[PDB]
């Protein structure tokens, strides 16, 4: 609940992908992409394997 | 170069007898509509429909 009131996408995207803890190599290939959907195409993929 | 061009006539088209032309105004505004939001990643709007 700290979280909870968010405009900005990209402390959001990245405190999700921080939160999303997982092995720190793809945690580097979450930080590959500049882009914002793609990047969000990985997390979310991630997340629902989890 | 540069380069120049001669033209004949500047073809236009006003539409006259709009019924058939009508249906298919609608048609393709159902074509662009199931065509608009592939583009999600692919960095094209919605809203320029």
């Amino acid at each position: 609940e700290a979280v909870k009131g968010t405009s900005d996408p990209a402390m959001l995207a990245d405190t999700i992908a921080y939160h999303a803890t997982w092995t720190v190599a793809e945690k580097q290939e979450i930080l590959e992409l500049t882009d914002l959907e793609a990047r969000l195409k990985k997390v979310l993929g991630l997340l629902s394997r989890d | 170069p540069y380069l120049r061009a001669r033209g004949e006539v500047f073809s236009e088209i006003f539409p006259i007898d709009e019924a058939v032309v009508r249906v298919l105004v609608e048609e393709l505004k159902e074509a662009f509509e199931k065509y608009v939001a592939n583009h999600k990643s692919l960095r094209l709007d919605r809203y320029q429909l």
